[PDB]
């Protein structure tokens, strides 16, 4: 029992599905019953990579064999629908703890600030932060991280301000994600003098090496083959929390870079982390469907998962090109064609590949073209300003 | 007379919804 849930621990922090998979087989194999914390552990690996099905079926074998779910097993839940924005699946789970008896942390509001973010979802995001300070409770660093990407998000940039020097204002030192996150804010209103502002805090840190080292980056500094390898030294030291921590810098890094005109260094920087792991549901290219699927990205991260993809199309045929804007039970209803994210994915691919991706009348979260049409098709241009 | 002759599967398995 021991080893067995220390394994797949490790395979749920770095999103090891596969191995995660072949433990559970092992031990039932073995007629050994799995304990909750284990499938807990199974359940993490596959929400790390956007598996929903084989998770939610480990979620369901949990009560088969008696192993019930502890309260770890409904977070590991919840932080996986929220990177995905899968809110009707994270309200499933709050109105399953209160009748479960578990009053609803901090880690729960968390990922309820985060699955509406995701999910589009700007005006009860911001709800749940209003109605958490009447529950009491403490807001953590994740949690002021959490609501000041909602107003980054929505170009507040009047909001971003008052949440970035309070963070400041306690000497916390926020981490690189909330610094990429006011460049977002800043490039996504053209306020260059702002940041101008927040890059030199940036390049001195004489505190924290990352912030340092990724501020350089974003300049362009770092752009040299000897001078690229200090860069990819910082995101192997970050590739050691897993996957769960890597997604959210990521996602916050090229947002900044894409808003900012450095649209080529995003384009590498996203070759940086598909390598690593991150973003695995990411590109599928089979004889059936090419698909890029950005229901985890940031607008800005989406931007650039587009671009190349679009380019990598024109270089090359399947019997279908898809966008996968919306990945959860609201695809079918009229409200995923209406999400933030598929909106800004079909208003991008209108204006470069003229009326050419359609929308499906199958499914709200698609955006398609099919082979016929892939033949009337660089295509998007990557420089950095 | 009368003495002759001897006289959970699909349970936890259901749509997430």
């Amino acid at each position: 029992m021991e080893t067995y849930e220390g394994i797949i621990f490790a395979c749920g922090k770095g999103g090891l599905h596969e191995d995660a998979r072949k433990i559970l087989q092992y031990m039932t194999a073995k007629d050994v019953v799995p304990s909750s914390k284990a499938y807990t552990g199974v359940i993490e690996a596959f929400g790390q990579a956007a598996l929903y099905e084989e998770a939610l079926v480990a979620f369901n074998t949990m009560h088969e064999v008696g192993s019930n779910p502890s309260i770890e097993t409904f977070h590991s839940l919840l932080y996986s629908f929220a990177r995905g924005g899968l809110f009707k699946e994270s309200e499933v789970i709050l109105s399953r703890l209160v009748n479960s008896g578990i009053p609803r942390n901090r880690d729960t509001f968390n990922a309820t600030i985060e699955a509406y973010k995701q999910g589009g979802k700007f005006e009860e995001a911001v709800k749940t932060y209003v109605d958490m300070e009447k529950s009491r409770c403490d807001p953590d660093e994740r949690t002021l991280e959490a609501v000041l990407s909602v107003y980054s998000c929505a170009r507040l940039v009047d909001e971003c301000r008052e949440q970035f020097e309070e963070m400041k204002a306690s000497d916390i030192l926020p981490s690189i994600m909330c610094y990429c996150m006011m460049l977002s804010v800043y490039g996504k209103t053209e306020s260059w003098d702002d940041v101008n502002e927040l890059l030199e805090e940036m390049l001195s840190n004489r505190v924290s090496n990352i912030h340092q080292v990724i501020g350089q980056m974003i300049k362009g500094n770092y752009d040299d083959d000897s001078n690229w390898q200090i860069v990819e030294y910082v995101l192997d030291k970050l590739n050691s929390e897993g996957c769960g921590l890597g997604i959210r810098f990521y996602n916050a890094l090229l947002d900044a870079l894409w808003w900012l005109g450095q649209k080529e260094r995003a384009a590498r920087v996203l070759n940086e982390a598909t390598k690593r792991g991150i973003f695995p549901e990411l590109f599928r290219k089979n004889k059936l469907v090419w698909s890029v699927d950005v229901h985890r990205m940031s607008e800005g991260g989406m931007y650039t998962a587009l671009s190349v993809w679009l380019n990598d199309l024109s270089d090359i045929l399947p019997q279908l090109a898809v966008v996968v804007s919306v990945r959860g039970q609201l695809e079918k209803s009229s409200a995923a064609r209406e999400s933030p994210i598929t909106r800004a994915a079909f208003s991008f691919l209108q204006d470069h590949v003229s009326s050419s991706f359609s929308f499906t009348g199958w499914n709200g979260g698609r955006i398609m073209c099919q082979r016929s049409q892939l033949k009337q098709l660089n295509i998007v241009a990557l420089t950095n300003s | 007379g009368t003495g002759f002759n001897k006289g959970d599967i699909l349970f936890y398995h259901r749509e997430f919804c």
